[PDB]
C-alpha cells in the first residue's frame, strides 16, 4: 500500500495526447471488481448477523419406560437441563484519508471519489479476512460483554468442550474439525471421512440439510478422477462415483458448481491457500442459518461503515477518518470441517489468516 | 443415589441433622443413626443403624432430613462409588459398616443390612433391627 | 483528585445485581451541598458588585 498526505507533484493532469487524468479516474468511481464481489459472496453465504452478543446451547436427558403390574406402582422418571455457552467477538477498525491544501486544489475531483468507492471495497476485504479467520485460526479468543469475560470459538479445536451426543453416537474431551489428511495429494476417503465428521453430529441429508465443499482447483483435479471402485492417490479407493454438474445442479446460489462426490456439492474457490479445503453443511432443520455470527455495536448511530471529519480541517492540511466496529465467532461448531492437504503433523494456521497478522 | 418410593407413614421419619453435611456428599447413600441429642448421624448412633439417607445438596447442622426405613432407591450404588456412573450389582444384599455408615455389598458379622438390589440401579430399602451375627462362633 | 481523561475502563459495568449505572449517576445529576449553600449564604452576605474599579 501506498499511505502518506496526498501532495502536488502525486497530481497528474493530462496524457501526452492530451486525454484528461479526471476521465480516467472516472472510470473508477462507481465500478467494484469480480473479485471483491466473490469475496463478498463467500461472506454472504457463509454468516448470520447476531441478535444476542451471547448464546447458550442447551440439551435435556431421556426418561423411558417400565411394563406395568396389577398391583405396584412404576420407577420415578426425571430429567436435567445442561447447555454450553457461546460468545461473539467486536473491535474496531480506522482508516484515513489525508490531503494537503494545494492537492485539493489542483487534484482532479474524480480521484477524490474513486478514494471513497476504495473505502467501501477495504471494507469488504476487511469483513472477509475477519470471516475466514474465525475458521481457519484453530486458536480461542476472549470477548468482553456487560463487563464480564466470556470465551469464544473456532470449530471444535481439541478443547475441553464435549460434542453434544447425535443418536447414542457419544463423544469426548479433545475432539476436533481442524483435519490433516495424512498424504500429499486429497483421497477420495479424506472426503468421505470429513464429510461424515460433519454427518456425526447430525447435518444430515435425512436431517434435509445439502453439504458443500470449497477447494482450489488443484485439489478438484484429484475429484474428477473419483470413479467408483477405482483407487485414486496413495492406494485408497473411492466408495462412491464422481458426477459432473450439468452443463448434480448446474449452479447453486449463484456460484460455479462443478458436481457431487457422494451428495457433497463441490465448488471452485480461488481464495482458498492451495494446501485446503472447507467442507460446509446448509438448509435442512439444522443448518437454517450459517457458520459465522457477525456481531455489530447495540446503537444505530456506531453500526455500518461509517465517515468521521477528521481533526486537520482546512489549512495547510486536511484529513477525514473511515470507521467500521463488529466481530466474529462460530456457533455450529460442528456444521464445518477444515481439512489440510500435507503429509503428516500438526494443522498450520494459513498465514494470510492468523488473527493479528495483518488487515484486510 | 435418589429417593424413589417414600412412604411418610412409618417409612420414613423427620429429624435434625447433628452436623453440616457437604455438597462432596450430594448424592451418595449412607447409613445413620442417632446421637444421644436427637439428631441424625452417619453410621450407628446410640440408636445403632436406624435407617439409610440421601439429599441431593449439601446441608446444614439443625435442618431437618427424611430418613429411610422402608422404600426404593434408584441410581445406586456403593458409598465408595461416583454418584451417578458407579453403580451397583443386580440381585444382591447390601450391608452398612457401623461405623462409617458406608453401605456395600460385603457382609460382615458386625454391619446390618440395609437392602439388596432389583437390577444393578435400584436397592429396596429395608434396615435389619440390628447387626448381622451378634454372636460370632 | 482523580485527573486525566475519562476512557472506556473507567467504566465499569452496564448493570451490576440488576441496577444500572444511568440511574446510579443520575441521583447525582442535580444535588446541590448545603455547605456550598452557606458558602454561597456567606458570600451574599460579605460581599458587594464593584461598580468603580478604583
Amino acid at each position: 500500500n501506498q499511505g502518506g498526505y496526498n501532495t502536488a507533484g502525486d497530481i497528474k493532469y493530462k496524457t501526452a495526447d492530451g486525454v484528461s487524468y479526471d476521465s480516467l479516474w472516472n472510470l473508477f468511481s462507481n465500478v467494484t471488481d469480480e473479485w471483491n464481489k466473490h469475496k463478498s459472496k463467500m461472506v454472504q453465504l457463509m454468516t448470520f448477523p447476531v441478535t444476542n452478543q451471547t448464546e447458550k446451547v442447551p440439551r435435556i436427558g431421556q426418561f423411558g419406560f417400565e411394563k406395568a403390574s396389577e398391583f405396584g406402582v412404576p420407577e420415578s422418571k426425571r430429567t436435567e437441563l445442561s447447555f454450553y455457552q457461546l460468545a461473539y467477538d467486536f473491535e474496531d477498525y480506522d482508516l484515513a484519508f489525508r490531503y494537503t491544501w494545494k492537492f485539493l486544489r489542483d487534484a482532479p475531483s474524480s480521484q477524490i471519489k474513486a478514494y471513497h468507492n476504495q473505502a467501501l471495497q477495504a471494507d469488504a476485504k476487511l469483513i472477509h479476512r475477519k470471516v475466514m479467520e474465525a475458521i481457519f485460526d484453530n486458536r480461542e479468543r476472549e470477548a468482553d460483554i456487560e463487563g464480564l469475560p466470556y470465551k469464544v470459538y473456532p470449530l471444535y479445536n481439541g478443547d475441553n468442550m464435549i460434542p453434544p451426543e447425535y443418536n447414542g453416537t457419544t463423544f469426548s474431551t479433545g475432539h476436533n474439525h481442524y483435519l490433516v489428511s495424512g498424504g500429499t495429494k486429497i483421497d477420495s476417503a479424506d472426503v468421505e471421512m470429513a464429510a461424515d465428521h460433519i454427518r456425526e453430529h447430525g447435518y444430515t441429508e435425512e436431517n434435509g440439510t445439502q453439504l458443500i465443499a470449497f477447494a482450489h482447483k488443484a485439489e478438484i483435479q484429484e475429484v474428477r478422477r473419483f470413479r467408483f471402485g477405482q483407487t485414486n492417490n496413495n492406494s485408497a479407493v473411492a466408495n462412491y462415483d464422481f458426477v459432473q454438474s450439468q452443463g448434480p445442479q448446474s449452479m447453486w446460489k449463484g456460484l460455479r458448481v462443478k458436481g457431487s462426490y457422494d451428495d457433497v456439492l463441490w465448488i471452485e474457490e480461488p481464495t482458498m491457500p492451495a494446501g485446503y479445503v472447507l467442507f460446509l453443511a446448509t438448509g435442512g432443520t439444522l443448518a437454517q442459518q450459517n457458520l459465522v455470527g457477525l456481531r455489530e455495536h447495540e446503537d444505530a448511530a456506531w453500526r455500518g461503515l461509517r465517515q468521521i471529519p477528521g481533526n486537520q480541517t482546512r489549512y495547510p492540511l486536511i484529513d477525514s477518518f473511515y470507521q467500521r466496529s463488529f466481530g466474529t465467532g462460530i456457533r455450529q461448531r460442528g456444521g464445518a470441517v477444515v481439512l489440510q492437504i500435507k503429509a503428516s503433523g500438526t494443522y498450520d494456521i494459513p498465514t494470510k489468516w492468523t488473527n493479528g497478522g495483518g488487515f484486510e | 443415589a435418589r429417593y424413589d418410593k417414600y412412604n411418610p407413614y412409618g417409612g420414613g421419619f423427620r429429624a435434625p441433622l447433628a452436623a453440616d453435611w457437604t455438597d462432596a456428599d450430594a448424592g451418595k447413600l449412607y447409613a445413620v443413626g442417632i446421637n444421644n441429642v436427637g439428631a441424625v448421624v452417619k453410621g450407628a448412633g446410640q440408636s445403632g443403624v436406624a435407617g439409610v439417607l440421601v439429599l441431593t445438596k449439601g446441608a446444614k447442622a439443625g435442618s431437618i432430613v427424611d430418613v429411610m426405613k422402608f422404600g426404593e432407591v434408584v441410581e445406586f450404588g456403593p458409598t465408595s462409588g461416583t454418584p451417578g456412573t458407579d453403580f451397583g450389582a443386580a440381585g444382591t444384599a447390601y450391608y452398612a459398616d457401623t461405623s462409617t455408615g458406608a453401605i456395600n455389598s460385603t457382609s460382615g458379622e458386625a454391619k446390618v443390612k440395609v437392602g439388596h438390589t432389583v437390577g444393578a440401579q435400584r436397592l429396596i430399602v429395608a434396615v435389619a433391627d440390628g447387626v448381622v451375627d451378634p454372636s460370632p462362633a
